[PDB]
């Protein structure tokens, strides 16, 4: 009477997602206010 | 003229460095984007892998049980 | 009082300016952190799924082995 | 002397900075390095797994059919 | 008379790879060249 | 005589994990040095 195969269950092997993308955008920005951090010396 | 320039110089200098810093921030932010974009690719494919495997182990299993017991029942008669 | 604020030109912007870098790097900071994380929970994900799909077709060749052997022997009486 | 060390002061801040600021870079230039390099590796034994994995449910798939229709005409006879 | 197993085929399922050497290298490049950003006071 | 299935062997395939924690935390340090490099003008 052979006994069941019983695998293991690997349903709940879960890879996640990141979201950094507040961090890139203000990277961009930061870029961008340095326009107004240049000297204009008359 | 002389420590008039001296005010030049700290310009042009000052300038043209954050040029170079403005630079290095989009060049940053468009490095973080891309492995960003590759992280959640690969995630989301591991994930698939993980739904079609565990389907494949759910019919693999159940065969394998229904030979195991039809080959039982075929021995002991 | 003319080239005298010329030198208080240069001050109110190299000031503003650094505060704007060192918030630039902060959010650098925080966002490799942020990959860092990801990547390495999905390694362990992945070195996970290795490990159990090892395990299973450690089982599943086995069965099927005993299985053939049985069934020749079945065949061959 | 007193509004000539005024650009003195700026220039020794601005110097000591843009040391700091060349260090940034370079460390966040070896940080995506190093991400860069994990990402793909792994990238590289997913797919690897996919391969192999791949190839033995060929296999299991083949041998099950095998196995079950075997099964059928030993039942039927 | 058992129908076939028809598992799944996972063979399209592909982990992309990252190219950000440009972006690395030039990060490297503008560090180098924030040495002639430097003053010189006289 | 039925041939034993040989499946292939997958436990070497191994994901690697990432240590940046050094350039993180550097970031953050020169970051908060940046504040001895701000002028007060006197």
């Amino acid at each position: 009477t052979s006994p069941d195969v019983d695998l293991g269950d690997i349903s709940g092997i879960n890879a996640s997602v990141v979201n950094i993308q507040k961090e890139i955008d203000r990277l961009n920005e930061v870029a961008k206010n340095l326009n107004e951090s240049l000297i204009d010396l008359q | 003229n002389v420590l008039y320039e001296n005010q030049k110089q700290i310009a042009n200098q000052f300038n043209k460095a954050i040029s170079q810093i403005q630079e290095s921030l989009t060049t940053t932010s468009t490095a973080l984007g891309k492995l960003q974009d590759v992280v959640n690719q690969n995630a989301q494919a591991l994930n698939t892998l993980v739904k079609q495997l565990s389907s494949n182990f759910g019919a693999i299993s159940s065969v394998l049980n229904d030979i195991l017991s039809r080959l039982d029942k075929v021995e002991a008669e």
